[PDB]
């Protein structure tokens, strides 16, 4: 994005990254580089720990911290303080996290200069058009006598993998894919992701998957008509760039946390066509009633509706029934499942050796 | 010549007074030499390289 | 009965000292007993008489690791020969390399 | 051609010291390698 947006020579930018370590040696330039290359202490690699001199040795005089949310963290503040700069910069889409240490950003990086509406940028069409929704995906009995007798736990695990949620997924994938849509399926749990993913025969992202292999996954996706839905995970939560997207479902979600909502939204606000007449992104949310999750839902919703969204309570899915086959549909099938996740919890005597 | 004077190694070298010694000196350096080195690192820091007359 | 042994290796490796020999240079069997023993560390076991005996015998066990290598026991006695001889030629009991003897004279 | 250089008469060639010669598989066989857009 440097490169493509302003007139920075190669030459003078230089990438700090674990696959590459090469600095510039020009008298001014750019380095680029993660917290966990700057905010580490304990153990760097020999490789690494030069480069990290070269960023100390020299006195920086701008600092460009994206994803500010992130710095007043316990050990991340820590370099602040080391890193030499005379002026400091924070970028960041929410500025809300669970902690009160939020307003510890003013005496940290500085106050808050601006912030822009939501709403309002959708109606200039910058953004796009969103038909928030909220499905209510009723707990199936077998399931739920164990979610009574189950702990906090394991519950977790037995009301995000009801058979229901399965054939909704299904149907709602079928029914948006001849749509032309792309759509992109959240789980924060990788166990549902692989499960989901090799019973649909669609490809999951997570944090193991090395970058080689999701980068040509991500440029199937976005090249090749094939491939026209995924599975992302936390790892993708934040800070990629999907301009086709345009649909986003969520199954998984780690508790109450209003910051992933809007970042995991954010995948679809940047699509392709946001201002073509009649656009409207379409964001699922389905969850388990008589749970937990509704706690989780409208406690992990409450910044949306104040910036402006609004979500659609979607009792029921026309023309769900019709479709041919649906997942986990007999009894015989629900009972394996049941059983499945259930289970889950003298140098010369060298050669002698 | 393979080495210039660019070679701390070299330069110790070319820094002997007696022409016998200086040879086998300078043929001991250069005889493991199997480019022209075209293309030679500053002697400043070896981060840039300097060019000097050669061919590859 | 003065007395780990469980996995010593059952071939033995016996070495037999000459009474004179150990008096022409002032020796016993402790010591020497000690410098295989440092050769190597802790890798063997060993036992020595004592100089009141009419025979000087030293005795030298291989103890093997929690690792069983079934294909060393071919070999096993092989090694045995390996490392006696280097106990007879790279052990420096006491003294200089390089220094054949000495001869005092006034 | 260093003689015709000498001399005044442009050389049409050079001596030849100047040149310098210079995690999921169940999608194996389905992915197609966009690697350039
Ligand atoms: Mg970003
Ligand atoms: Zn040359």
């Amino acid at each position: 994005q440097f490169l493509q947006w302003c007139t920075l020579q190669p030459e003078n930018c230089a990438v700090f990254t674990s696959d590459n370590k090469e600095m510039f040696q020009t008298e001014s330039g750019l380095v680029v580089s993660t917290y966990s290359m700057v905010a580490n202490t304990r153990n760097r690699s020999h490789d690494s720990q030069k480069v990290m001199d070269f960023l100390t040795g020299r006195e920086w005089g701008f600092i460009i911290l994206d994803e500010v949310h992130v710095v007043p963290a316990a050990m991340f503040r820590r370099v602040v303080s080391t890193i030499a700069a005379h002026a400091k910069l924070g970028l960041t889409a929410t500025l809300v996290r669970e902690d009160d240490k939020i307003g510890d950003l003013n005496f940290l990086i500085g106050p808050k200069l601006y912030e822009a509406n939501w709403m309002e940028l959708s109606q200039k069409g910058h953004i796009a058009n969103v038909q928030c929704a909220e499905v209510w995906c009723p707990m199936t009995a077998e399931f739920y006598q164990e979610y009574l007798r189950e702990t906090a736990r394991k519950r977790m695990l037995l009301y995000i993998m009801n058979p229901t949620k399965f054939q909704a997924c299904q149907f709602l994938i079928q029914y948006h894919e001849r749509r032309g849509d792309k759509i992109i399926v959240f789980s924060d749990n990788v166990y549902a992701l692989q499960e989901y993913a090799l019973k649909m025969g669609k490809p999951f992202i997570y944090g193991s998957t090395p970058q080689q292999e999701r980068m040509n996954i991500l440029q199937n996706f976005q090249y090749n008509d094939q491939i026209n839905t995924i599975f992302l995970s936390k790892v993708g939560d934040t800070s990629i760039d999907l301009p086709e997207a345009t649909c986003l479902i969520q199954i998984s979600s780690h508790y109450g946390s209003r910051r992933q909502e809007a970042q995991r939204l954010g995948r679809i606000l940047r699509a392709k066509r946001r201002n073509d007449e009649g656009f409207n992104a379409f964001f699922y949310s389905l969850v388990s009633k008589d749970t937990q999750e509704m706690y989780y839902s409208t406690k992990r919703q409450a910044f949306l509706v104040d910036q402006g969204y609004a979500f659609k309570v979607i009792t029921h899915l026309h023309g769900m029934e019709n479709i041919p086959n649906l997942a986990y549909a007999s009894p015989r099938e629900r009972r394996e499942l049941l059983q499945e996740v259930l289970l889950k919890n003298h140098p010369l005597i060298r050669k002698m050796y | 010549l393979l080495l210039d004077e660019h070679n701390e190694l070299m330069r110790q070298a070319l820094a002997i007074k007696d022409s016998k010694k200086r040879f086998a000196a300078i043929w001991t350096l250069c005889k493991t030499k199997m480019v022209c080195e075209t293309d030679v690192p500053s002697e400043d820091d070896p981060t840039q390289l300097v060019s000097r007359g050669g061919c590859g | 009965s003065l007395l780990s042994f469980d996995q010593q290796s059952p071939w033995l490796l016996r070495l037999e000292l000459d009474r004179a020999a150990m008096n022409d240079k002032d020796l016993t069997m402790g010591q020497v007993g000690e410098r295989i023993k440092q050769t190597f560390k802790n890798d063997l076991f060993v036992i020595w008489s004592e100089d009141n005996d009419e025979k000087l015998i030293i005795r030298c066990r291989v103890v093997r690791p929690k690792s069983l290598d079934a294909e060393t026991e071919a070999e096993e006695d092989h090694m045995l020969k390996k490392i006696e001889n280097t106990m007879l030629e790279n052990i420096t009991l006491r003294g200089v390399e390089n220094i054949e003897r000495v001869v005092m004279m006034k | 051609p260093r003689k015709l250089q000498d001399l005044g008469l442009k050389p049409a060639s050079v001596d030849p010291a100047t040149i310098k010669r210079q995690t999921n598989t169940h999608m194996t066989g389905i992915l197609k390698d966009y690697s350039h857009r």
